[PDB]
């Protein structure tokens, strides 16, 4: 019910499109979509007809006008690396999400003339600090008719949806879990080991095939060594894996007839 | 008179994102309240990459602020290979803080932006090619073979027995072969008619390229040597961005995962373009050359095979793995497998992101079809190395070619507030889609328009499911149902 | 002086061609800047590369503003020569009149005098008579003094 | 002769940078950087004037349309000042664009300290507030040159009350002629 | 059961250095080498150690270029909490990060150190121990 109402209300409905409805599963409009990440590769034809589709995008689904997207072009800096090109634009919507400053194109002395009929598309020069972007899009396109994109929102939409039971339950294992990954990365910075390679899988030989077949079977500590986590027999097939504490700690009116 | 001063030492802190408190954010997003199932929601839960501006801390503040902190640029100095750790004692004084790395003389932190910041920003980015970086790859001296067929018998040399056979077994009548009546050697004169192939070089126009900056090496990662000895070098781009994507969720040790999921529940869906071409040039043209390169070439070229050496360095996962190609978009299409992956309910966890390389022979082919910027013509402009790359300026003409990966851990949003890891984006959607009919590969086109596919013909109402008060009645109706 | 005179004279709306011996990175970014904030609806501000100690150079550039675009021009035809170019010479008397005297002197007077003889002759080769170019020479008062 | 036709950097993308600018003083005046009783909000409306076309008026009108003015009082004033420039740049569209240097005109000062230190700085001139009181102490001339609301007015075009001509102090010579 | 005690403690039990904040070892190192019922010291060298681990908290959280220390001499460190308040003042931020393992190498390299009393704890198991 919660996928039917809530979440992905809006798939194959031919009324809602797929990026407006993707944003109103948070609440959100499609004039909450601030920046959009363009593939932007600093080639003629390309520049041209990314300008061409977020524009009409953004036309078609009513978008206010005086709304524009601050387009980014991060490959001013760093170049094409053609392939890796939107996980470096996707590390990079990201950042801008949580710190809210949009990044200016500093090569962008004279944007085209051309750009100026896309009235939905502001190229910023200089880095700008919102005081918020709720949601990023992230688009590219590569040889061989291979267009694609995806649409980045900011993690505080997820938080709304949780409880405050949840939610502090969660933000206390967040800031345990962080003074533990600040140890480790303030050893493995100078002593340069954060890649430990392992050696052995979490199981044995002949716990290979058993572990595989148990959709249940967890890792749990080792004794003889706690920093080191394996499976062992008694995490395989086990007694209590199934039965839980609802509904068999309460077995006791369910089970007293 | 002489008050006792502060040196600033640099405070590097990892951070994770700044969660804000519960009452702020639902008064800016009310309505969401168990109304979405957490198990439908992908989250992006830590990202790392390589990049020419370093990692993806440094590579922040430099597209941000466009210059180094004093802990960025601790942290670039200490990839590029200036200044290591020493704790212990040296020149006799007991010292435990940073040394020089070309001599060894005891850096301070302060000192780091006045020392380093040329080598910095000069050995990063988008600078010139540089051929150490490269096995010796000078574009200014971009060698070829030519056929030639000579018309005059060659002077007669000497070679080993097998060798002299296998001349004669390639061009029979141009060669007489003779064996030495005193040792086991052979005397090989070619007669006119023979084909040799003489080198040459001409001058590439392409000159710059943004690689991984100078210095940066992977043992510093804790990568061993039987490691880097054996993979490609595409395959330590992507070990070392999918290190610091799970350190950046707080996962230090990967069999964290498997106290939360099973196996068979982590994926992998990271792909290339090309792969390995660094072991694609060893199997095409150094074997055919004789060079001494290693017979496990072939599986070292697949672009799976990176993703391979994840799962068995790392992870020992027996889940999905789904390695796309889109050969310049191919870590948006990953992420469209991956978070499919998880919403099939296939995978929990989804390694995913993308990995290429610069090599000389992908940047010889890309000038031949006028996709790259001619680097010779940047010059007549007056342009720097470092603004040849210019999206959306009128004078725009064509790409600059980059190397290094970046990788996002994506998994469910119901299992992200289990393991209590840090959560830095929503995957709202993601889309992939070709374009119409034509006759040219590299020409992009309109097809991503139908992300935003709406039929509003002579509709006068609006979806009645596009406001929250009525999907929150029907969802409230259906929970008391069950 | 004259980066001021400029950011008035674009901002007021007009089309300026500024020149510039150091032409590099750094300079072509300051004056990006200053059209990037100063600029006007219908200025337009173009920066070469130009030497005026050189007597092909202050024909060249020139022979640019006038030519066609389809000559790979500018099209343009001045209203205005603002020649603020100097060279900062000091602690030179009578008897040091060395290398870095003679060559500013034929950047402040002798091709002064040459840049503004070609644009009279783009403008007389044209027959231009009913637009004059106001030139706006950067006097001093202390002469010798 | 260190000259080529091809490294001519052409800048024109006047109706970019206007609304960059525009969007830059926006957050300035929210994040506490820019006041209406500043010299630089002053000088930077006139550049948005200069540079105002109909989408940069649709661009303006939006972001203080759907401006959240109970966020506190800098969401108060740039919902406040960015009405008033509203109003400006429709005014004087079909105008041609206007150099003003709304400057503050300072002035020399040079100072020793007691250690021994030669220190030079710009100050405030204190008679001479604004550029039009320059042009007035510069036709009043020295004692040896003797012989023997700011927002919103930006748009209205000034009628001069009274020539500096006439108060020229008769036979003398003023600072600039 | 040892006169010379595990010197790590947080909430949550003992645990290693690298848990501790900043603040949770300068105000641990107060609970060890300093006495309360006679107002001293163990010794002096101690408390230099403690205010040079402060000029060391100063150090990591500071300026641009350089300022005054809150410790400009280690004599007004025999009212301990005064100093220690002053610091955490400063720099609120030590109250709640850990500790650096460069930090954690000067501290474990101060310990061992001549001209100077050994330490009244155990930091560290290692061949040091």
């Amino acid at each position: 019910a919660q996928q039917e109402w809530g979440n992905e209300f809006w798939k194959n409905d031919p009324r809602i499109a797929p990026l407006r409805g993707a944003l109103a599963t948070f609440n959100l409009t499609v004039d909450d979509l601030g920046v959009a990440s363009f593939h932007g590769t600093s080639t003629k034809a390309n520049d041209k007809n990314e300008s061409i589709t977020i524009n009409k995008m953004m036309q078609h689904l009513g978008r206010s006008e005086g709304n524009p997207v601050f387009g980014v072009f991060q490959k001013y800096l760093t170049g094409h690396p053609k392939g890796a090109a939107g996980a470096w634009m996707l590390n990079g919507a990201i950042q801008i999400l949580q710190t809210g400053i949009v990044p200016g194109n500093r090569n962008a002395d004279n944007v085209d003339k051309i750009l100026e009929d896309f009235e939905y598309v502001l190229y910023p020069s200089r880095s700008i600090q919102t005081d918020g972007i709720k949601a990023c899009s992230v688009t590219s396109f590569g040889f061989g008719q291979k267009g694609g994109q995806a649409i980045v929102v900011h993690p505080d939409y997820l938080f709304a949806s949780l409880d405050s039971e949840t939610f502090e339950e969660y933000k206390t294992k967040v800031e345990a879990r962080y003074k533990s990954t600040y140890r480790y990365m303030h050893n493995a910075i100078i002593r340069n080991t954060m890649f430990v390679a392992k050696s052995d899988p979490p199981y044995t030989d002949e716990l290979e095939q058993p572990v595989y077949l148990d959709p249940l079977a967890r890792v749990n500590n080792c004794k003889k060594n706690p920093s080191k986590l394996v499976f062992v027999n008694a995490d395989v097939q086990s007694k209590q894996n199934f039965v839980g504490k609802s509904a068999n700690d309460t077995a006791k009116v369910i089970s007293s007839l | 008179y002489q008050k006792a001063r502060i040196e600033p030492r640099a405070n590097l802190k990892f951070e994770f994102p700044p969660l804000k408190s519960h009452k702020e954010i639902q008064n800016k997003a009310p309505g969401l309240e168990g109304l979405l199932d957490l198990e439908r929601v992908i989250v992006v839960t830590g990202f790392g990459e390589v990049s020419p501006w370093g990692n993806t801390r440094t590579r922040w503040e430099m597209e941000a602020f466009g210059e180094f902190s004093i802990e960025g640029c601790l942290e670039m100095a200490w990839i590029m290979g200036f200044i290591k750790y020493h704790n212990g004692n040296l020149k006799g004084k007991p010292y435990t803080g940073w040394i020089d790395a070309k001599t060894n003389e005891p850096v301070e932190d302060k000192d780091i932006k006045k020392k380093y910041e040329e080598e910095i920003l000069a050995h990063a980015g988008i600078r010139l090619i540089e051929p150490e970086l490269f096995r010796g790859y000078n574009p200014e001296k971009k060698e070829l073979i030519q056929e030639v067929i000579i018309e005059q018998d060659m002077a007669p040399f000497v070679t080993d027995e097998s060798t002299a056979q296998q001349y004669k077994l390639q061009h029979e009548d141009a060669v007489d072969i003779l064996k030495s009546e005193e040792s086991d050697e052979y005397t090989v004169t070619f007669k006119k008619g023979a084909r040799l192939f003489v080198p040459k070089a001409l001058r590439f126009d392409r000159l710059v390229a943004g690689q991984i900056p100078t210095g940066w090496d992977a043992k510093r990662y804790g990568i061993s040597e039987d490691t880097i000895s054996q993979v490609d070098p595409v395959t330590l781009y992507a070990l070392v961005s999918t290190i610091e994507a799970l350190l950046s969720a707080g996962i230090t040790d990967p069999y964290e995962f498997y106290k939360y999921v099973h196996v068979s529940e982590v994926g992998n869906c990271s792909g290339s373009g090309m792969g390995g071409v660094s072991a694609l040039r060893g199997m095409f043209r150094d074997r055919y050359s004789d060079k001494p390169v290693q017979n496990d070439i072939l599986q070292e070229s697949f672009i799976n095979t990176m993703s391979a050496w994840v799962n068995m360095l790392l992870l020992s996962s027996s889940g999905p793995i789904k390695t796309p190609v889109g050969a310049c978009a191919t870590a948006v299409e990953s992420v469209d497998i991956g978070v499919e992956t998880i919403l099939s309910g296939k995978a929990k966890i989804c390694l995913v992101g993308g990995y290429d390389d610069f090599q000389e022979e992908g940047s010889y082919e890309f000038a031949n079809m006028n996709a790259t910027s001619n680097s010779l013509d940047e010059f007549d402009h007056g342009r720097t190395p470092q603004e040849m790359s210019r999206p959306a300026t009128t004078t725009r003409n064509g790409f600059m070619e980059a190397q290094g990966s970046g990788t996002q851990v994506i998994m469910n949003a119901e299992l992200a507030i289990k393991m209590g890891v840090p959560i830095y984006a929503i995957v709202a959607l993601t889309a992939t889609a070709t374009d119409k009919i034509g006759r040219s590969v590299p020409a992009p086109g309109k097809g991503i328009l139908t992300t935003a596919r709406e039929h509003h013909g002579s509709l006068k109402t609006k979806s009645p499911k596009l406001d929250i008060k009525y999907r929150t009645r029907q969802l409230n109706k259906r929970k008391d149902q069950i | 002086i004259g980066a001021e005179v400029l950011q008035g004279l674009i901002s007021g709306g007009a089309k300026v061609i500024v020149t510039t011996s150091r032409f590099s990175k750094k300079v072509t970014e300051y004056y990006q800047d200053i059209y990037a904030r100063f600029g006007a609806a219908g200025s337009c501000l173009i920066v070469v590369p130009f030497n005026q100690g050189s007597k092909q150079d202050v024909e060249a550039l020139i022979d640019y503003i006038y030519r066609d675009v389809k000559d790979e021009g500018l099209g343009w035809d001045l209203d205005a020569v603002i020649p603020f170019a100097a060279i900062p010479e000091a602690g030179i008397e009578i008897d040091e009149l060395g290398s870095k005297s003679e060559l500013a002197h034929r950047i402040m007077l002798t091709n002064l005098l040459r840049l503004l003889g070609e644009v009279k002759k783009q403008k007389f080769t044209r027959a231009i008579n009913t637009r004059p170019a106001q030139i706006i020479l950067p006097l001093s008062p202390n002469h010798g003094t | 002769p260190v000259f080529s036709h091809l490294k001519a950097r052409t800048y024109d993308s006047y109706w970019n940078w206007a609304r960059q600018d525009a969007l830059s003083m926006y957050f300035d005046i929210i994040f506490g950087k820019l006041t209406d009783v500043d010299r630089e909000t002053v000088s930077q409306c006139i550049q948005l004037m200069n540079r105002s076309n109909p989408t940069l008026i649709k661009f303006m009108q939006y972001h203080i349309d759907h401006c959240p003015e109970y966020k506190g009082e800098t969401y108060q004033l740039a919902k406040s000042l960015g009405q008033q420039l509203i109003d400006n740049c429709i005014q004087v569209a079909n105008q041609d664009p206007v150099y003003k240097d709304i400057s503050y005109p300072t002035g020399p000062h040079t100072e020793v300290d007691s250690k021994g230190n030669i220190v030079y700085k710009e100050v405030n001139r204190k008679s001479v507030r604004k550029l039009e009181q320059y042009v007035f102490e510069m036709s009043q001339g020295g004692e040896l040159t003797k012989e023997v609301a700011e927002i919103s007015s930006l748009s209205e075009k000034t009628s001069i009350v009274d020539p500096v001509s006439g108060g020229i102090p008769p036979e003398t010579v003023p600072f600039l002629h | 059961d040892y006169q010379k005690p595990w010197f790590a403690k947080n909430e949550k039990g003992t645990c290693d250095l690298e848990d501790m904040t900043y603040k949770q070892i300068a105000e641990r190192l107060v609970e060890l080498m300093y006495v309360r019922k006679s107002q001293r010291w163990i010794d002096v060298t101690l408390r230099n150690f403690t205010g040079k681990f402060l000029r060391r908290i100063e150090e990591r959280f500071a300026t641009k270029v350089g300022t005054i220390s809150l410790i400009q001499n280690f004599s007004q460190l025999e009212e301990p909490e005064k100093a220690i308040d002053s610091v955490f003042k400063a720099y609120p931020e030590a109250a709640s990060q850990l500790i650096n393992e460069e930090d954690c190498d000067w501290f474990l390299l101060e310990a061992q150190s001549p001209t100077q009393k050994p330490v009244p704890f155990i930091p560290v198991l290692d061949e040091r121990f």
